[PDB]
């Protein structure tokens, strides 16, 4: 087998290939969460519509599980590898414990495997980081960020991949309680965000929501264009 | 051996004899079948108690491990099922275990019945054992599930006692536990002499 | 242990340098050349040999892989060699399997497959050499050339090694299909002394061909009289 | 040896594989393909870049790849990487057939090729696969689909696209031309041979220099049917008579 | 950058890591085998880097099998490993053909041994080079010495080490077919004794064994008695 | 640049590798243990990066047995592994020989981890590069409150107060001029509470730090956020 | 040996089975229930020797969820059974033979109600009604007779009924109360034991 | 026997430009009728057909294995197989498992692709072919099957003589058989038509 | 600077420069002293503690009943090391019920050591090592290298700035043949106590003694229990 060691420590003890593959994830599309107190709410900043493309087949939010979501930003093919792990996981836990998984699980193990490839043999990091939404066993909402390095934390809201920084600090300015409090003020809330980091606004964005006790909804394309009109009432 | 568990308002009862026997002798009469999995949930040993022993030992050692991964007390069912799933790696090699595992959780008072032949369930009412047969009757037909503490710690020791009676192979004394919300507490341990002097 | 890792990857313009520079040792093997005819298909090739000492019986560029697949080759003989034993075994693979004779573009495929194996294994150059596979099957003849990057291609006549540029213009003037095997390979050893460079004779050729009996390579004394005119 | 080692699939600086790009860029030279779904059918048209006269015609195709009862790939890239990809695509498909006795999807065909593709991007010390090739397939759940996948193996379903040489003008022509559920088989075929010319360097398309393909239902059964050279001729005189008539418009 | 490698070649067809390895042994002390009628005797001019060794320290003399016997010139550590795989083979061929090992088939098979490290890159050559000596009635007395690139010839005298040259020419004044093991190990001492350099080298300990009719088909160290007289013979000759 | 191997001694005879992990722990955030006759404490700076980062989820101290707990610093990932193999190295020997594992025995279970990474000629499964922590490992045994730092090196030494981190420098000043062997478990809280409030960039809060302590009589605790005010508005 | 009874219809498929759980002489459960939910539209029925049952279930549940998850869309009937065909078989001549019976009932869109019946062996077949265990001797003969393709599914409910009656007079065993399920287009449908 | 345990029968027979392969219905297990729909025969080409008798398990796991690798054969040959090819793959695959054998008894009758010339052959539980020239037959029912077509076939029958052969064969010979019966069906090859039919028969 | 990367390359001069430099990792440690006497094998080492605060760093070992160790280098290599030499001497007493001879196994950690330095993507142990023990010969001390080299020494001295000691060694080596064990101990004290720096002075915190004698199993005298070995030591001006 091919046994080589594709990270390493540098002098000033920084790992290149992890911070080179954050800056993967720096170039992908938007991705923006927002935690909310009945809903958590996951939005992607469509990187262009061709116009040609099967919105399907496109899709970046993706569903783990039942109980949980995930979105990402970086090379989609490695999202695709993660998510499909991370779906195996999700049944074999439920096999060998007769429960749902919990978010901070799935979590664990996606943090788990992307830090094996930072530190194993003959791989290169997973060029990417998740947004993993979910509900636990209580209802509590629950959202976390994943990184190429494998770090793993809890974020009310957060964004990743192109902009994040810029939205960022948005969310971090216009996060309260009152936004929390209503789904549709969340939804508009993660439209607002995506829509400073998306020139185009309208259906250049992919939002999702999912409730307590509900799957993964994925909004229809007239659903957003009608939330992004009614942002355009609240300017005026 | 004769084991005993039920599930009550008030809990989950377990009780069980303290006889090991090698053939006819009786190589102890002091054994603790009840085993102290953990402070939280707690199982019973028949058929062989070398099996039945390490088993519910390693099962002990990996739900410690699920507290301090996930930060939570692992379910009674999901016990259950990693010592089901650890002893069918093992099956037709004569592996012979019979278990009761005995706790609660978010679902409430779980009782599981667990076995080497691979039968996991999940019931108000179980005993295992070669007295399990004589202790099942009584059990049943004292057992509600609207029964005082007072009443089931009663129920289950003379449920013990007659299969002692009737059953060459389990004597010695009657253990008792009792689960509650917070844990298991050792309640009682009579011999089956002094039982003898007050049911008679 | 080995090596695991390619030694062949794309460079800035996307190209396997590698495979090319296999090709350009194909090109400065010996000429090989190739023509099917409507009742067959001959394979000859030059055999060109550094002095009189040399023994031109003892080993033979026209090798037969089965009783009706045979082929032919300009490049790396080591190559070469490796790789008929491997097309051999490939062919009786099949053979145990099906109880039929390997289809000739059945081969080419597996051969092909082996040296797409060579390009991208770890530790391991591409094969130095070119195939020409002369088949006969379900009454209808075949030519194949499989090259160093494993990518076959079915010509009705070409040629391979030093000037095949030049034979394959000559043999496009000089091509009918309604060809017969004997006038075919007429035509390919007039291709050979097109770019041999030297008085032809039996020793100092190979000529191959296959027919409904099978594949064959012409003795000295067949080639000989085919060399008269 | 570290000395001698290539070390494809570490990151670059600026966060690129740069091993997956360097084989785009050697898929961007290579022969044109295209395909464009319709409503009753889907077809893959290709350049069929060898065309040497001596050059024999005995196959299916040059780069149509029947996979399965139901689905069809052309290819644009390396050919040998191509073979090893469609023959590990066929039992893909086989296997899928053993496990569930159905057809495959088309879209988890083209995932686990994709998987594979990508696998090689990660790790093993191995060169990508230097292909792109387009899928297209009839499947219960969806419909008829077209899909694309690339180096890297990222993968997309399209309604029209294109690969290879000058596919970019290719997309460029077909998305002005292509109309959302208003396209039928005739029409895909017309608008195909229109971007084969124009992305085809060589000014007649000859006839010989393309290999069509369509893929339709009929009957309950997938038929997959690579066109005749007396039908795309037919195909190629009738869009240059159309260019004739617009020229008469023009005038 | 042709030399980094011993799966490489110089443009003139050079395998310089080898080379390398023979710089190795070259630096190492001289050591000396003389072959007889009646046997081998080896002979090691072992430093004494410290006062504070004991005596007997980086034993220089090894016992490959009961019936053959080591001297070894360079990395000693190299040297100790070629010794177990030696003793390995011995007692593996003993097992499966039921009889001591020739002397020829050892050098032969830990010569082919060496040799499988010179060809890979993984690998590098061994920086030791060994005489082997031994004794038997029916093969008469054998000595042969192994480079580091695995050429094994066999020797009526040999050294190996930084006064290999000068050795030879002591050792090839010898007649040493007729001599017996006796008299040849005085000889032995007296030419380690003048190959040692006193200045460069702070002291040694003459390290003498041999094989032969007189031990009677064993690898011996010499007897101390038999020592002192070679070594009291060597000092008296040195002058 | 790869031109030389993860096992390479420097002319001066360091693996280059352990030397640049040992870099590499200055960039993490600091950490403070105190080892007293009453107990260990272990302090933490969470180094919250933004507000809506939930703080709670920072996990900088961890509890591998219910007598021994271990605060970390550096590339937190590669804590969670050693971590691991301290759990379940303490539940095997309580499986084996049903007793408590000491805080030497585990320190050098995980140290024994360290140094063995190796590009090839190791295993399917092996380290590529020294893990890029340092551990504090606090507990309570049969010779008492015990503290052990264990570096990326592998070495493992007992401390009685030890800082690890970025300001580790400064702060081992500060707790060499503030400790003394007779020191209580609270004024130790205090000191190394003092001494964080002194190297941290932000003003210490409840919510910026993590301190737990565990006791002769007690399992490992952590001290949830009203303890935290409680001792703050304390000192 | 516990019992398994599937009647298709028109448009739904019923399923029943016993309730009891037994060690030696006595039945240790009364309330365990043999169906296993391996999706919204389909039904696993499993008897068979201990541990057997629920691992092999359990690992055929895992997989079709993980289809669902994976892919977007539910295996149908036909697949789900072909899949679990091949993990029985590929496992009758390993080391592990799963000894379990399989009764497996589901609807499609497409393709309507459909039962399916597997044997320990692993030979899948396609039945209008079928059952396993040894009261399938007693009770198929009733089906037999009083079966018409297009039943109602009242109907079909009260000939379960009398099918378990007459497991109830003749068979030796106690099975004193049966679960009764039915899939149909809607989902599955729980309805009310069938006691005695 | 093992092979007795789910039973069953196929028949095949050769006429003139023509192939006839039949089998019975029945499904059972030792003495239990599950289903009278069971599918022995599989269409393995355009007018190659595969029938199975033995285990079922092993009938419908042989059948899905050839299946398998005949549409890789065929996919990447880009031609349709031939019956002596098809009996050699078979054999092949059977032999591979020669321990722990499939306990099935394959017979592979149809035209060939080009000549259109009648094969029918069968081969054993480990893959020792007989290819013939008149019939064919693998069962439980083998005897009877066998002194029934001894008797009746004749060479060069017409379709319609070989339908009315191999059904009155099938039908008096499964009559006579416990573990066979529930119903027969037929296939009749010819090169331009497949006619299937079932036939009337004892459901004892 | 081409040659020292990798541990296969031999360098133009007949040398490996990496293993050289594991050399000089040993010599980058705190210093140990190894002594023996006719009846006595004595271990003493320098301790060295990072802080204040810190703990000194267990320099001696346990491997057998009869065999001890002294570590300088890296301590995880060490430990390795120690580890395989338990393990061969456990193997030992299991299989012939002996105490393995100690000129054995340091020859199998020779053998050890000896595989990393002549293969790729392995190093040397950087450790040299000072082993101690009591056999059937005798008393016995033996030092061993990152170079799987081996000696068998009369005392000896390994770590920093340890010259000096071995120069005190080899002026009173006539001394320490013939002694008691008080008289040696007390030798190998100063001797190590020259390596320290004159500013610091032996203390019980920062030495540690290790003894194994005919009667005595390797002991291994802590902080506590060497006071009554340098209760002399009288100056070092």
């Amino acid at each position: 087998s091919y046994d080589r060691a594709i990270t390493v420590f540098s002098p000033d003890g920084h790992l290149f290939q992890v911070e080179y593959a954050q800056e993967a994830v720096k170039k992908g599309s938007t991705a923006v969460g927002v935690r909310g107190r009945d809903i958590v709410v996951l939005g992607v900043e469509k990187k262009s519509v061709a116009k040609l493309q099967d919105e399907r087949t496109v899709r970046k939010i993706c569903a783990l599980d039942d109980n949980v979501c995930m979105a990402f930003a970086g090379l989609t093919a490695d999202a695709r590898i993660v998510i499909n792990r991370a779906r195996v996981e999700c049944q074999s836990h439920r096999l060998t414990v007769e429960d749902p998984v919990t978010v901070e699980y799935i979590t664990r193990y996606i943090a788990s495997l992307k830090q094996r490839y930072t530190q194993s043999n003959g791989r290169r990091p997973f060029g990417i980081s998740a947004l993993i939404v979910g509900f636990d066993f209580d209802g509590t909402p629950r959202l976390y960020q994943t990184d190429p390095s494998g770090t793993y934390h809890a974020w009310k809201a957060n964004a990743i991949g192109r902009g994040a920084k810029s939205v960022r600090e948005f969310l971090e300015k216009n996060y309260t309680d009152e936004a929390i409090e209503t789904d549709d003020l969340t939804i508009k809330l993660v439209i607002k965000a995506l829509l400073e980091v998306v020139q185009s606004g309208g259906k250049n964005i992919e939002l999702a929501v999912m409730r307590r006790d509900q799957s993964l909804k994925i909004l229809n394309p007239e659903e957003i264009e009608k939330y992004v009109a009614e942002i355009e009432k609240e300017k005026e | 051996t004769t084991t005993l568990a039920f599930k009550f308002r008030h809990g989950v009862i377990v009780a069980a004899d303290s006889r090991a026997t090698a053939g006819a002798y009786i190589a102890s009469q002091t054994v603790k079948k009840v085993i102290e999995i953990n402070p939280y949930l707690l199982g019973t040993m028949a058929g062989g108690a070398a099996d039945c022993s390490f088993w519910e030992r390693l099962l002990a050692r990996q739900c410690r491990i699920y507290e301090l991964r996930n930060k939570e007390r692992i379910s009674v069912a999901a016990a259950s099922k990693l010592l089901a799933n650890m002893v069918y790696q093992y099956k037709g090699m004569g592996l012979s275990m019979g278990t009761m595992i005995c706790g609660w959780d978010k679902r409430g008072p779980g009782l599981y019945y667990v076995d080497s032949e691979g039968n996991r369930i999940s019931g108000a009412t179980f005993s295992v054992g070669s007295g399990s047969v004589y202790a099942y009757g009584v059990m049943d037909r004292g057992y509600s599930y609207d029964l005082e503490v007072e009443q089931a710690y009663d129920l289950a020791r003379r449920a013990i006692y007659q299969a002692t009676y009737r059953d060459a192979y389990s004597g010695g004394a009657v253990n008792l536990y009792h689960v509650r919300e917070d844990g298991w507490i050792r309640v009682s341990s009579d011999n089956v002499a002094d039982l003898h002097e007050k049911y008679s | 242990r080995g090596y695991s890792f390619s030694l062949t990857t794309f460079s800035p313009s996307g190209k396997l340098v590698q495979i090319e520079y296999a090709l350009a040792a194909v090109a400065g093997g010996a000429p090989s050349v190739g023509i099917k005819a409507a009742n067959g298909v001959v394979l000859a090739t030059e055999k060109k040999q550094k002095s009189i000492l040399y023994d031109e019986r003892s080993v033979h560029k026209v090798e037969p892989i089965t009783k009706h697949i045979g082929l032919v080759y300009s490049g790396m003989g080591p190559d070469y060699r490796v790789l008929v034993h491997r097309a051999r075994k490939l062919a009786q693979q099949y053979y145990l399997v099906y109880q039929e004779p390997i289809p000739t573009a059945q081969l080419v495929q597996r051969v092909a497959s082996v040296m797409q194996e060579y390009t991208q294994s770890g530790g391991v150059r591409p094969f130095g050499v070119s195939l020409l596979i002369c088949g006969w099957n379900e009454g209808r003849p075949y030519l194949f050339q499989s090259d160093p990057s494993g990518a076959y291609f079915a010509w009705k006549a070409t040629a391979m090694g030093k000037n095949y540029v030049n034979g394959k213009t000559f043999l496009e003037k000089r091509y009918n299909e309604d060809l017969e095997l004997e006038d075919a390979i007429h035509t390919a050893i007039l291709t050979l002394k097109e770019s041999f460079e030297g008085q032809m004779t039996e020793d100092n050729i190979e000529v191959g061909i296959c027919n409904e009996a099978g594949f064959r390579r012409l003795t000295p004394t067949e080639v000989k009289d085919y060399l008269a005119a | 040896s570290r000395r001698y080692d290539s070390r494809t699939t570490i990151f670059s600086p600026e966060g690129r594989l740069y091993q997956v790009e360097y084989a785009m860029e050697a898929i961007g030279h290579a022969g044109t393909c295209l395909g464009i779904l319709a409503n009753d059918g889907v077809l893959l048209a290709a350049e069929r870049r060898n065309i040497h006269k001596l050059l024999d015609e005995v196959f299916f195709s040059e780069k149509i790849y029947k996979l399965n009862e139901d689905m069809a790939c052309s290819v644009a890239g390396i050919t040998s990487d191509a073979n090893v990809l469609t023959n590990e695509l066929r039992l893909i498909a086989q296997r899928y057939l053993l496990q569930y006795q159905e057809p495959i999807p088309c879209e988890q065909l083209v995932t686990a090729l994709c998987d594979i593709k990508q696998a090689y991007t990660q790790f093993g010390g191995k060169r990508p696969f230097g292909v792109s090739l387009l899928y297209i397939g009839w499947d219960k759940h969806y419909g008829f689909q077209l899909y694309q996948s690339d180096p890297s193996g990222n993968y997309g379903g399209w309604k029209a696209t294109c690969i290879g040489n000058n596919s970019a003008a290719a997309v460029s022509m077909l998305k002005q031309d292509y109309k959302e559920g208003e396209m039928t088989l005739k029409s895909a075929l017309a608008l195909a041979i229109k971007v084969l010319n124009k992305t085809m360097d060589v000014s007649k398309l000859s006839a010989e220099k393309v290999e069509i393909a369509t893929l339709t239902r009929e009957n309950g059964k997938t038929v997959i049917r690579v066109l005749k050279q007396k039908e795309v001729e037919q195909l190629i005189k009738k869009h240059e008579e159309e260019e004739a008539k617009a020229e008469r418009e023009k005038k | 950058g042709y030399d980094l490698s011993a799966s490489t070649f110089s443009p003139d067809g050079r395998v310089f890591q080898v080379e390398y390895a023979m710089k190795a042994v070259e630096n190492s002390s001289t050591a000396i085998g003389i072959r007889c009628k009646d046997g081998v005797v080896f002979g090691v001019e072992k430093l004494v880097l410290s006062k504070l060794y004991e005596e007997g320290s980086n034993k220089r003399l090894f016992n490959v099998d009961r019936h053959v016997g080591m001297a070894v010139a360079g990395l000693l550590a190299d040297a100790r490993s070629l010794a177990d795989i030696a003793r390995e083979e011995a007692s593996n061929f003993r097992s499966n053909f039921g009889y001591n090992i020739p002397l020829k088939h050892l050098a032969d098979r830990v010569a082919m041994y060496v040799h499988a490290y010179t060809l890979y890159s993984a690998v590098r050559p061994f920086g030791c080079s060994f005489m082997l000596g031994s004794y038997s009635v029916n093969d008469g007395a054998q000595l042969y010495m192994i480079d580091p690139s695995g050429v094994s010839y066999g020797y009526w005298g040999c050294a190996i080490g930084k006064a290999r040259q000068a050795a030879k020419t002591e050792i090839e004044k010898l007649q040493m077919k007729e001599m017996t093991c006796r008299d040849i190990v005085k000889e032995v001492a007296k030419i380690i004794y003048i190959v040692h350099d006193e200045v460069k080298d702070k002291a040694f300990e003459l390290e003498l064994s041999w094989v032969g009719e007189l031990t009677n088909g064993r690898h011996e160290i010499v007897p101390k008695d038999i020592r002192e007289e070679a070594e009291k013979y060597a000092k008296e000759s040195l002058k | 640049e790869y031109d030389r191997g993860v096992n390479t001694f420097s002319p001066e005879g360091r693996l280059f590798q352990v030397e640049y992990a040992i870099e590499a722990i200055k960039l993490g955030s600091t950490a403070i243990g105190i080892q007293t006759s009453e107990g260990v404490c272990l302090a933490v700076e969470k180094r919250i990066t933004s507000p809506l980062m939930e703080p709670s989820s920072i996990e900088k101290i961890v509890e591998i047995d219910a007598h021994i707990g271990c605060a970390m610093s550096g590339l937190i990932a590669d804590a969670k592994t050693l971590i691991d193999k301290a759990r379940v190295e303490t539940q095997n020997h309580w499986f084996t020989y049903n007793e408590t594992m000491t805080v030497e025995s585990v320190t050098q279970a995980v140290s024994n981890l360290a140094l063995q990474f190796g590009e090839e000629d190791a295993d399917p499964g092996a380290m590529s590069r020294p893990f890029g922590v340092a551990l504090l490992f606090g507990g309570v045994d049969e010779k008492g409150p015990q503290l052990f730092h264990m570096d990326p090196s592998g070495t493992f030494v007992q401390c009685d107060a030890r800082a690890i981190g970025s300001a580790s420098e400064g702060a081992q000043s500060s707790l060499q001029e503030v400790y003394h062997k007779s020191m209580t478990l609270k004024e130790a809280i205090k000191s190394s509470l003092i001494i964080l409030k002194q190297v941290m960039e932000e003003k210490l809060n409840a919510t910026n730090i993590e301190l737990a302590t565990v006791q002769p009589g007690q399992n490992f605790h952590m001290f949830t956020k009203e303890e935290l005010e409680e001792v703050i508005k304390d000192i | 040996m516990e019992y398994l009874i599937g009647i298709q219809g028109p448009d739904y498929v019923l399923v029943a089975s016993d309730r009891v759980a037994a060690s030696n002489i006595v039945q240790m459960k009364d309330d365990h229930d043999k169906m296993f939910k391996m999706s919204e539209k389909i039904l696993l029925l499993c008897v068979g020797e201990a541990g057997d049952t629920v691992q092999f279930a359990e690992y055929i549940q895992k997989n079709v969820q993980l289809y669902k998850m994976r892919n977007g869309y539910e295996l149908s009937p036909t697949a789900a059974a072909n899949f679990t065909r091949r993990n029985l078989a590929d496992c009758l001549r390993s080391r592990t033979p799963y000894h379990v019976n399989l009764l497996l009932a589901g609807y499609d869109e497409h393709e309507g109600p459909a039962l399916y019946y597997m044997d320990y062996l692993a030979a899948l077949a396609k039945a209008p009604f079928a059952a396993h265990g040894y009261g399938a001797f007693l009770t198929l003969s009733i089906l037999d007779r009083y079966y018409t393709p297009t039943i109602s599914r009242e109907r079909a409910v009260e000939l379960l009924r009398k099918c378990l009656e007459e497991l109830q007079k003749r068979f030796i065993l106690n099975l004193p109360t049966f679960s009764v399920r039915i899939i149909d287009k809607n989902g599955i449908h729980d309805l009310d034991n069938i006691s005695f | 026997s093992i092979m007795s345990y789910n039973g069953g029968a196929v028949m095949a027979m050769k006429g003139k430009n023509c192939v006839a392969i039949a089998a019975d219905r029945r499904f059972g297990i030792q003495a239990q009728m599950v289903t009278t729909d069971f599918q022995k025969i599989f269409p393995m080409g355009d007018r190659l057909y595969i029938g199975l008798a033995g285990l079922a398990t092993d009938v419908q796991t042989v059948a899905q294995r050839l299946k398998f690798r005949l549409n890789l054969y065929e996919l990447k040959e880009g031609r349709q197989i031939k019956p002596y090819t098809l009996m050699s793959m078979v054999a092949n695959l059977l032999y591979e498992k020669r321990f722990g054998p499939y306990y099935t008894e394959p017979v592979i009758a149809g035209l060939d692709p080009k000549t259109f010339k009648p094969f029918i052959c069968s081969l054993d539980l480990i893959g020792c072919p007989m290819v013939t020239d008149d019939f064919v037959v693998s069962g439980t029912c083998a005897e009877q099957m066998y002194g029934m077509c001894e008797s009746l076939w004749e060479p060069n029958m017409d379709p319609d003589h070989l339908f009315e052969t191999i059904s009155q064969a099938m039908l008096n010979a499964v009559d006579r058989d416990a573990v066979s019966g529930m119903g027969v069906i037929v296939h009749i090859i010819e090169k331009d038509k497949i006619t299937t039919r079932t036939l009337k028969a004892r459901m004892d | 600077n081409q040659y020292d990367n990798d541990v296969t390359v031999w360098s133009p001069q007949g040398r490996i420069h990496q293993i050289e430099y594991a050399m000089e990792a040993v010599k980058q440690g705190s210093a140990t002293v190894g002594l023996k006497s006719k009846t006595h094998a004595v271990l003493v080492a320098l301790k060295r503690a990072q802080s204040e605060l810190a703990a000194h760093q267990k320099k001696i070992l346990h491997v057998d009943n009869h065999i001890g160790i002294s570590i300088a280098g890296l301590t995880a290599d060490a430990r390795l090391l120690c580890n395989f030499m338990r393990q061969e001497c456990l193997d030992s007493r299991f299989v012939f019920d002996r105490p393995l001879p100690v000129s054995r196994l340091v020859s199998l950690i020779g053998s050890k050591t000896q595989i990393p330095t002549q293969r790729y993507g392995r190093r040397p142990y950087g450790v040299g090592l000072l082993i101690a023990g009591y056999d059937d010969m005798g008393p016995h001390i033996f030092q061993t290298c990152p170079s799987a080299n081996y000696f068998d020494c009369r005392a000896m001295s390994i770590g920093a700035r340890s010259q000096s000691a071995r120069t005190y060694l080899e002026r009173h080596m006539s001394e320490f043949m013939e002694c008691n064990l008080n008289e040696l101990v007390k030798h190998g004290l100063r001797a190590l106590r020259e390596t320290l720096p004159a500013e610091q002075d032996l203390t019980t915190k920062n030495v540690s003694i290790g003894i194994v004698g005919k009667d005595l199993e390797f002991t291994i005298y802590d902080d506590d229990d060497v006071s009554p070995f340098l209760e002399g030591l009288e100056e070092r001006p």
